[PDB]
């Protein structure tokens, strides 16, 4: 029967709408294989026909628009949006041509003009159900885009033009059903960067013809949903203006640095033909540039070696930048229009949708405060030589791919993809040449988020992540501090489940504090007692994993003990020297819990170390007492060795003993009382 | 049996009790030191 | 200790951006809070006016039953403005 | 494209524009009242 | 093991040769008349090359016996198209496929 | 309240209430519970504080007591004639408390219903807090287990006549009504509570195996929908046979959009997708086209 | 403001800090209408979250620590009271409620009648004062032997004394009227 008969058969209409919902659900969040499969059930012709049709019921109209978006555009839009908050500006001839204003002057149109920030392209593949079957990931199904954008523009223009007729039969049965779907489609197309200068000019013209020229939408009566869509549209142009500001600033920075370097060269050459004037050239470059910019006020214009023209140039640029942000020093700009529209909407009626309220007030706050947004965005800006564009783009692809897997339950394919992507990243030279850039993208935070989400059930994922994090720490001290920040979070996890075969979170925790006096001193004491508490358990109960494998049961698990002791050793001893504060704290905590020392040192009924190690050696002979890849005698002998090494490292230096410090003497006396000398001599022999 | 416990059990129904003075009339009178009375468990209806 | 005129251009540009932000941007003063509250407190043409609606929205978010209070920057910014 | 020729009965042969048997677009030989031919098949009762 | 039936005549003199690419418009459906694929919906002809294993065997053997401009129907057994696995979500296991192939141009 | 320290003494013996000394074996085992006893001297830390309790908790405790007693009686009555066909004579056991059970279930169902979607926001937030508290209180005392046992015992009969063959025709007219009320009450207890829903992650078969019963099909479907839409833990336990059983429901019971909603709930929960469920649904539902 | 403080559930952060700042700003000068409105709202709702959160926040406040100071000195050779302004804001907010000899709020801060439970804020204030006093005594004991003082000791002394001066003013405000 004709599908248009569903306007009078309500049960079938409801069932079909829910069927469309199920279709839209089984392909959600980047499941491209199912998206490819669905193309055999709803082909291009059906979708385009449904888009054009005017007699279709509202629910089915909305369902088909959403189905098209979900099948063909969702993944690309998400990927593009994830990278829209960063600005990597390459230094190229077209970059040098960007200016705040066209030849303080009149504002330009938002969204038009050239941009140079890096953004990776989109990838699509054509559907086909006769190709031979053969594990590379699948791309989204393809669909012509220029025709689609032309169709969307035509439909929106028709809707706006016919809105003035106040007819009694709107498409879909209401204004909301007529307007919301096309606005969603146009917003999705716009964010992806499919439109050109002429298309964006047309859109701006049909939003408000009076302001953007060299009856609109805002002047009509609309329900809440259309207003929410308009807010979503305006956010895009606000973001474009911010990006333009950042790019102009970078171009000016390059042009200024050139002249500054030339002038410093000339001045240094002259100087060779008071001695205080020579301090500039024997200081780090950051201090030099800091002092070269200290002339904002005439009172601070004494120590600047500069001339007047350069200062005038910088002052002119600063004044222009302030003018662009709306700071004074029939609306005719985006800011005034947005402010007036938001206030008028607010005072026309009492709005009920909380989402609309949040959107309006966020927009208003962005408009009133101009350069606060610039200040908050500058940290995520960077400049790059043109020779590194290819490597940067390749790195961005992998980073985005990793980011995408933050919203899906882990599976073998995801594990393989992450392993491959990390391997690819670690082989790029940019990962070494620009550590600050990597730290600005927050890759480590993403990696730890993924690691915790699966925290075993995935032993190869944790090993790779831990290795990557350790390598990241080893690059520089700033990375070391960055990872040190999350030390407490890292310690909470992996407290019973070792997954001992491969690197764990404790390993990266240890690597975050190696050979750094400042970080070691800054170490909190709450991280010390928790680790000791973890250790205390290892001295009481055997590992369930070994029991599952049939190993004989004893009342402790040496493996975890040696792991935690290794961490403590790395914490206490740095570059051939012992830090006394942590030594005292850890020895005090240990003595507070005598059970941590192991059965030999338990005291009451506890045999000496020599007897314990002899017993372990004898155990090593019997297969029955050593096993049903791991052996018990070696584990026991390693645990005791690690404990003794830790205690030895905890001892104080001899120069302190000469001063007769009470604490040092108490510590030495305690340690001496703990282990007899003859026991050590017997062990060595 | 009876125990001392802490944690979530402080908000659960298995840690509540009712006071039943021996006299019936004016059983709602203010409690006073040395008064004899019974103790009851609400959920199980057993007496200490 | 190398001279500033020997570094690669991009590193110098990054340092310049850092210094310019530190010294010239945040030192600027701009007062708008009074004007922003005065504008929001008016009405046209009783239903609440825009400032009342904003306060009511924040109260609604506060009253919702949840285990933890999520941090959102919009509330902090508007609280700072009102203060 | 669709094209067929044949005979049909006065009663029963009443094709209505739009939907019907199987997927619509019914012509000559899609029911037990007409008998058609199209160069390769003989159509009757909606079977080729 | 493929059945071929003619619908329209072709030139009868030009046939596919090694190292050429075939451009065709095709429509696919199951043995029960349930359509599952059609290149005409996308309004884009499909191109494939012989000998490089780009399509199922049934399609290649069916196309190899067709002349330029000829329209014919092809039938493929389950063992020659997808076997007992099929295409998840499109073709069920052990399915017989029927195709309506027309050869447009050779190059 | 909260200020007057007090000591507890037994009048007949004069012994004071105190706590026994800790047991090292129990302490090593993690047994925090300290047994309490009466001692002649005790210690100096035996004072106790008195804290007030609200009316709602006391009312809930009394309801728990009464309902537990009644349902235990009902379960024992049912077990009375487990395998004793009555033949042509009277049925076994004393009579069942049918009317009391029906009235109690009706009262409890109305005691758990959710707040109207037309209340002001803040009063509704107050309504949702109290309901969650009461659900947790009832759950902690083992009412879910009691209703599950009741359903299990009643579920062993296939129809009303099969039940009357044992319990007599006099009480077989309430069988379907009681079953429906029990399912409705279970749904009311589970709805909207993450902790209660998480319990079903170990016995999901217990729910799926009943979907094909002709009586109370809608109630079982409602229970399944309530469980699925709340607990991410269950979503990671589903298997192909469960999916096929649900898809069995649409080819057996007709075209109902509730089943489609349930299937939609199996794919994404709290903005996280499960690839396995999507793949299984796509493989088992679409390709046939019937 | 009251609802946000109740919602924070005694967790330090930027939200509670900004809320306290807004409360201080709107309550300056002992505005009587604001005090009346807050008291009426609190008595009407009969909710116990407000004072529980305040008690937790007070218990989370920090004091001087010698170990951190020594560690910092050691590190510089190659913080302490980092949240003083938050403590000052909290106690200033508590003071501004009773300013102007408001007997109703002075009594309410000691006992809440309609509420299921009660919390006494004077005891919490004196407890914090005792902790601060002990920290200052330890600092002086450390510094007694030597004669001179460097910049860091003077700065720490000044800020601890400022916090003490705020707490004393709050205690005075709790009493007068009397
Ligand atoms: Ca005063």
């Amino acid at each position: 029967m004709d599908i248009l008969e569903l306007s009078e058969r309500l049960d079938l209409q409801r069932f079909h709408s829910h069927t469309l919902r199920l279709y839209r659900a089984v392909c959600a969040l980047g499941n491209n294989r199912v998206a490819h499969a669905l193309c055999s059930h709803v082909d291009q012709a059906q979708l385009l026909h449904a888009l054009e049709d005017a007699h279709l019921p509202g629910p089915l109209r909305a369902g088909y628009y959403d189905l098209l978006i979900s099948i063909h555009l969702e993944s690309a839009c998400r990927s593009r949006r994830s990278m829209l908050s960063e600005y990597i500006v390459p230094l190229t001839p077209e970059t040098r041509a960007i200016t705040l204003f066209p030849p303080a002057r009149r504002h330009g149109l938002p969204g038009v003009g050239v941009t140079t920030s890096l953004r990776p392209p989109h990838h699509f593949s054509p559907p086909c159900f006769v190709a031979a079957l053969p594990a590379p990931a699948r791309l989204s199904p393809a669909i012509p885009l220029e025709a689609l954008r032309d169709k969307a523009l035509r439909m929106l223009g028709e809707a706006v033009r016919d809105g003035g007729q106040h007819a009694r039969d709107p498409v879909g049965g209401s204004v909301e059903f007529q307007f919301v779907p096309v606005l969603k489609l146009v917003s999705t197309l716009l964010v992806m960067g499919i439109f050109g200068d002429e298309d964006v000019k047309q859109i701006l013209k049909m939003i408000e013809p009076e302001v953007f020229t060299e009856e609109g939408l805002l002047q009509m009566k609309l329900p809440e949903s259309v207003k929410l869509q308009m807010c979503n549209l305006l956010e895009y142009f606000c973001d474009q203006e911010l990006q333009h500001r950042v790019e102009s600033l970078a171009a000016f920075a390059e042009r200024y640095v050139d002249k500054l370097q030339a002038n410093q060269r000339s001045r240094y050459a002259l100087l060779m033909r008071t001695a205080r004037r020579t301090r500039e050239f024997r200081s780090p470059p950051q201090e030099q540039i800091n002092m070269l910019l200290h002339f904002k006020d005439e009172a601070d214009e004494e120590d600047c070696p500069l001339p007047e023209d350069i200062r005038q140039d910088l002052q002119d640029f600063h004044q222009d930048l302030l003018a662009h942000c709306g700071i004074q020093l029939k609306p005719q700009s985006l800011q005034e229009l947005v402010s007036h529209m938001v206030v008028r909407w607010a005072q026309e009626d009492y709005v009920q949708s909380p989402e609309l309220v949040r959107a309006m007030f966020s927009l208003l706050h962005r408009q009133y405060d101009g350069l606060g947004e610039l200040l908050r965005a500058l940290p995520r800006a960077y400049t790059i030589s043109p020779s590194s564009v290819e490597d940067t783009m390749s790195l961005l692809e992998c980073l985005g791919q990793i980011r995408s897997l933050l919203i899906v339950q882990m599976g073998p394919q995801e594990e393989n993809l992450m392993i491959q992507s990390i391997g690819n990243i670690m082989n790029n030279k940019v990962f070494y040449q620009h550590p600050n850039l990597m730290r600005a993208l927050g890759m480590h935070e993403t990696v730890m988020e993924v690691m915790v989400n699966v925290l075993i059930r995935f032993p190869k994922m944790v090993t790779s992540c831990c290795r990557f994090l350790c390598y990241f720490c080893r690059i520089s001290r700033q990375n070391q501090r960055s990872m040190f920040d999350h030390l407490s979070y890292l310690l909470e996890n992996s407290g019973i489940g070792l997954g001992m075969q491969g690197s764990t979170p404790l390993d990266v925790a240890a690597a975050s504090v190696i050979d750094n006096n400042e970080l070691a001193l800054a170490l909190q004491e709450q991280d010390l007692e928790k680790v000791v508490s973890y250790l205390a358990g290892c001295g009481l109960q055997s590992c369930p994993m070994l029991l599952a494998k049939g190993y004989p049961d004893i009342g402790w698990n040496p493996c975890g003990g040696e792991r935690y002791l290794d961490f403590l050793r790395f914490a206490v001893f740095v570059n051939g020297e012992s830090v006394e504060e942590n030594a005292n704290v850890v020895v005090r905590l240990l003595i507070r819990k005598p059970e941590c020392f192991g059965p030999a040192l338990r005291g009451e009924g506890g045999s000496g170390l020599l007897a314990a190690i002899e017993e372990a050696i004898r155990i090593s002979e019997d297969p029955a007492r050593d096993g049903p890849r791991v052996h018990l005698g070696h584990a026991i002998m390693s645990f005791y060795a690690a404990l003794i090494d830790l205690l030895g490292r905890c001892a104080p230096e001899m120069h302190l003993i000469q001063a007769g410090k009470g604490e040092a003497l108490r510590i030495r006396a305690i340690l001496r009382s703990l282990v007899p000398l003859d026991d050590l001599v017997g062990i060595i022999s | 049996l009876v125990y001392y416990e802490g944690g979530a059990v402080c908000t659960h129904a298995r840690s509540l009790w009712r006071l039943e003075p021996l006299r019936i009339s004016w059983s709602g009178s203010h409690l006073r030191w040395g008064q004899p009375l019974r103790i009851r468990h609400v959920t199980t209806g057993r007496y200490l | 200790m190398t001279p500033l005129y020997n570094l690669p251009t991009h590193r110098a540009c990054n340092m310049f951006l850092e210094s310019y932000k530190a010294a010239w941007i945040l030192t600027e003063d701009h007062s708008f809070e009074d004007r922003m509250i005065d504008d929001l407190s008016k009405a046209g043409e009783k239903k609440p006016d825009p400032l009342h609606q904003l306060v009511l929205h924040f109260s609604r978010t506060a009253l919702t039953e949840k285990s933890k209070l999520d941090e959102d920057y919009l509330y902090m910014a508007y609280a700072d403005i009102m203060a | 494209t669709h094209l067929r020729v044949g005979w049909a009965l006065t009663e029963g042969y009443s094709p209505y524009p739009g939907g019907g048997e199987g997927w619509g677009g019914n012509g000559v030989g899609d029911d037990l009242y007409s008998y058609g031919f199209d160069g390769l098949h003989l159509w009757t009762g909606h079977v080729a | 093991g493929v059945e071929i039936e003619t619908i329209s005549p072709g030139d009868g003199r030009t046939f596919p040769k090694k190292g050429q690419t075939c451009v065709v418009h095709y429509t696919g459906m199951l043995q029960n008349g349930k359509k599952f694929d059609s290149s005409r919906d996308r309004n884009k002809p499909f191109k494939f090359r012989i000998g490089k294993q780009e399509v199922i065997k049934g399609f290649e053997e069916g196309a190899a016996q067709m002349s330029l401009g000829q329209r014919a129907k092809l039938t493929c057994t389950p063992d020659v198209a997808y076997g007992a696995t099929g295409h998840p979500g499109v073709i069920p296991p052990n399915a017989t496929l029927i195709f309506d192939v027309e050869l447009l141009n050779l190059e | 309240y909260g200020e007057s320290l007090c000591f507890v003494q037994h009048v007949a013996s004069g012994l004071w209430l105190t706590y026994a000394a800790p047991d090292p074996k129990a302490l090593r085992l993690g047994v925090l519970k300290k047994k309490a006893i009466l001692h002649q001297e005790g210690h100096m830390d035996d004072a106790l504080f008195l804290t007030r309790c609200q009316q709602e908790e006391s009312q809930a405790a009394r309801m728990i007591h009464s309902t537990a007693g009644l349902y235990n009686q009902f379960i024992k009555g049912l077990d009375s004639f487990s395998g004793k066909p009555r033949g042509s004579g009277p049925p076994a056991g004393p009579a069942l408390p049918i009317e009391a059970v029906i009235l109690s279930l009706q009262d409890l169902i109305g005691y758990f219903e959710p707040p109207s979607e037309e209340l002001q926001h803040e009063e509704k937030q107050s309504k949702l807090r109290s309901l969650r508290n009461r659900q947790s209180l009832f759950q902690e005392e083992g009412m879910l287990s009691l209703v599950l046992n009741c359903i299990d015992r009643l579920n062993v009969y296939t129809t009303a006549a099969h039940f009357a063959e044992y319990a007599g025709e006099e009480a077989a007219e309430s069988w379907k009504e009681i079953v429906n009320l029990l399912y409705e009450l279970l749904a009311s207890l589970i709805r909207g509570n993450r902790a209660n829903c998480a319990l079903f992650s170990t016995n999901l078969d217990w729910v799926v195996s009943k979907l094909d019963r002709l009586e109370a099909s809608s109630g079982i479907l409602e229970v399944l929908y309530c469980v699925l839409i709340e607990s991410p833990e269950v979503l990671n336990i589903i298997q192909e046979n469960h999916i096929k059983s649900i898809i069995s429901l649409l080819d057996k019971h007709g075209r109902n959009h509730k089943v489609l909603d349930v299937l939609c709930s199996l794919c994404v929960c709290n903005g996280v997708a499960v690839r396995s469920n999507q793949d299984l649904i796509t493989e088992n539902l679409l390709p046939g086209r019937e | 403001v009251l609802q946000m403080i109740s919602a924070c559930k005694g967790e330090t952060g930027a939200m509670v800090s900004s809320t306290l700042k807004l409360g201080i700003s709107i309550l300056n000068g002992g505005n009587a209408e604001v005090q009346q409105k807050m008291l009426d709202y609190l008595k009407d709702k009969k909710e116990v979250g407000f004072f529980q959160s305040i008690q937790a926040l007070m218990q989370t406040c920090s004091v001087l620590d010698l170990n951190a100071f020594e560690r910092q000195n050691k590190a510089e050779g190659l913080k302490v009271m980092a949240d003083d302004e938050f403590t000052q804001d909290l106690f200033r907010f508590l003071q501004l409620l009773c300013e102007g000899h408001n007997n109703d709020f002075q009594n309410y801060l000691r006992t809440q009648t309609g509420n299921t439970t009660t919390i006494n804020i004077i005891i919490c204030t004196v407890d914090y004062l005792l902790r601060l006093q002990e920290s200052i005594s330890d600092f002086y004991w450390y510094y007694s032997g030597k004669d001179v003082i460097e910049e860091q000791g003077k700065r720490n002394f000044s800020k601890a004394m400022s916090v003490a001066k705020q707490v004393f003013n709050s205690l005075t405000e709790y009493i007068q009227g009397p």
